[PDB]
């Protein structure tokens, strides 16, 4: 069983620029002249495809981008031009010995010029109600950076308890990263109020971008 | 003499490398240079202006379409995929080594297929040896035994020609001596 | 094409035994050995046992006593791995490959004693006061399923651009995701907006029309 680990565990390039990472094994993956390792890459919500084997060479399908080197014990993976698409995690696995091992890791995120979120409010649907429950959505889509606060208020006092918060993957066109905000509630709790209102914090506005309905 | 080899409509696979004989026949290696724009002519041992005066059975012309980036592997000395595992230069090397680009006739929206290159190999190869073995390479401790997976590799690559690629990922035709 | 259709996204009670099957097409099945990997959100990707179709295969010692790998190499082209008592440490999604390219897409297992729950679709349109704008977002909320695995799609693939897949969350026992997809506004109060959420862990199928 040899260790495989990676460096760095997150790494942030720019377009165009080239991206390094490299994975240390506890032993020697080289025989008889050939090192075994390969690179594998899987992109948000994709399975792994193989991008390199054998530890410098590349599989079919796979641009000249990617390269391998290193050498029995400290491999690194560089791709030379850095294009939108490469957000992706990515693997380092080795192949001397069995079992064969992976690394831990390497998510590699693009960096792009500040994007301000555009932020939409959604209340529930009038038959979740006929449930008894009531949900009012929020979407902060295309963002950049990844920092985001989001607020929740209802008729001016801030609200913290059914309030849950999903965040995306970078996203391989915009480069960007979207959010979702649920404030979850009883028919009852929300019929007593009136007014609900989504505040997103971000680096792009000094002011919180706020959206809002009232319930006429 | 005979032109056929240069103006050939089909050229050989590195791993594959066409070899042609001359003998009992007169040979100008001047006018050669003439039905040239050839992208090189590295010569090791004597000038072709020189060598216009003598002629063996040593008369030999090897053929075949490596990568741009490669060409500079057909040399005596050079290590690497092509000179290991597919066409090796000896150290006496006496003779020429023609080359020129070739992407409007060995390339093709999505690849050309057709020529390959041996990209593994148990031990180098011998000078001026021909190995067409498509047996699975075996890279680690694990006779393989007819299937493909980590490590066992097939060992003949395309180069897959395209033209949108760079001028090192292009094609090329080499000649010899 | 090479492909690899892994079947999956099953509820497996816990204690019991699971078969995953993963069909081969595109090239020959007997001339490239197949191996089986497993990844758990949290660890990365873990062991590569192999089969040779043809007989042969290896694991490892800590799958050496869940994992039995065979194959069947007649007109089914497809290959199987049977985990064998499966504790809440085996609830991932295993995947088989072919050493070279795409993985298959990967079968997502959850050991759970709880019961199939199918999801409750609900439409975010806004209403009542939207001053329009360029474009306007679209929401479908999927609330109250189990296990993971569902798959929103909007107008079959024609709202591709400008999607949004927000991963889902467990809040007690249940699972909630969202999706939004971004249109010009010219459009949507015109020509129809259609969500189809799918569940293949209770083979249900929903879909909803958004509406002011």
């Amino acid at each position: 069983d040899i260790v495989l680990t990676q460096s760095p565990a997150s790494l942030a390039v720019s377009l165009g620029q080239r991206a390094t990472i490299s994975c240390r094994a506890s032993e020697s993956v080289e025989y008889h002249g050939t090192i075994l390792m390969q690179w594998f890459q899987q992109k948000p919500g994709q399975p792994p495809r193989l991008l390199i084997y054998a530890a410098s060479n590349v599989d079919s399908g796979v641009p000249a981008r990617f390269s391998g080197s290193g050498s029995g014990t400290d491999l690194s993976l560089n791709i030379h031009p850095v294009e939108e698409d490469d957000i992706a995690m990515y693997f380092c696995q080795q192949s001397r010995k069995v079992p064969y091992t992976f690394g831990g890791g390497t998510k590699l995120e693009i960096k792009r010029a500040d994007a301000a979120p555009t932020v939409s409010i959604f209340p529930p649907s009038s038959e979740q109600l006929t449930s008894g429950g009531a949900s009012v959505v929020c979407f902060l889509n295309n963002f950049y950076p990844k920092d985001i606060n989001v607020k929740w208020k209802i008729n001016g006092s801030q609200r913290q308890n059914g309030v849950l918060n999903s965040w995306t993957d970078q996203d391989s066109k915009d480069s960007t990263y979207s959010m979702s905000s649920t404030l979850t509630l009883t028919k009852d709790e929300y019929e007593r109020h009136n007014s609900y209102t989504c505040q997103a914090t971000h680096k792009t506005s000094t002011s919180p971008i706020v959206k809002s309905f009232n319930r006429n | 003499p005979f032109g056929e080899v240069f103006n050939a409509t089909r050229f050989a696979s590195v791993y594959a490398w066409n070899r042609k004989r001359i003998s009992n026949c007169v040979a100008d290696y001047s006018v050669l240079y003439n039905s040239a724009s050839f992208s090189t002519f590295k010569c090791y041992g004597v000038s072709p202006t020189k060598l216009n005066d003598l002629c063996f059975t040593n008369v030999y012309a090897d053929s075949f379409v490596i990568r741009g980036d490669e060409v500079r592997q057909i040399a005596p000395g050079q290590t690497g995929k092509i000179a290991d595992y597919n066409y090796k230069l000896p150290d006496d090397f006496t003779g020429c080594v023609i080359a020129w680009n070739s992407n409007n006739l060995d390339s093709k929206v999505g690849g050309n297929y057709n020529y390959l290159y041996r990209l593994f190999r148990k031990s180098n190869l011998k000078p001026f040896e021909r190995d067409i073995s498509t047996e699975i390479y075996q890279a680690g401790s694990t006779p393989c035994n007819g299937v493909e997976g980590f490590n066992c590799y097939f060992p003949l690559q395309s180069y897959g020609f395209q033209p949108t690629n760079g001028v090192g990922y292009q094609p090329y035709r080499v000649v010899v001596l | 094409q090479v492909q690899l259709q892994q079947s999956g996204a099953e509820l497996v009670k816990p204690g019991a035994s699971v078969k995953l099957s993963c069909k081969a097409s595109g090239f020959t099945f007997t001339r490239y050995s197949i191996y089986w990997m497993k990844q758990r959100p949290g660890q990365g990707l873990e062991w590569i046992g192999e089969i040779n179709p043809s007989t042969g295969d290896t694991n490892f010692n800590e799958k050496f006593k869940s994992k039995a790998t065979l194959t069947v190499d007649k007109s089914s082209t497809t290959a199987y791995m049977q985990l064998s008592s499966l504790t809440s440490e085996d609830s991932a999604v295993y995947y088989c490959t072919r050493s070279t390219g795409y993985w298959g897409q990967g079968t997502l297992v959850t050991v759970s004693a709880a019961k199939t729950t199918p999801p409750s679709v609900y439409p975010l349109a806004p209403g009542c006061g939207d001053t329009t704008g360029s474009s306007v977002t679209l929401g479908c909320l999927v609330k109250g399923y189990f296990p993971e695995s569902v798959t929103v799609t909007w107008n079959s693939g024609s709202l591709s651009s400008s999607v949004h897949t927000f991963p889902a969350l467990l809040q007690s026992g249940l699972y909630t995701m969202s999706s939004s997809v971004t249109v010009p506004s010219s459009t949507w109060p015109s020509q129809t907006v259609t969500c189809s959420v799918a569940h293949p862990a209770s083979s249900t199928t929903v879909d909803k029309k958004l509406e002011p």
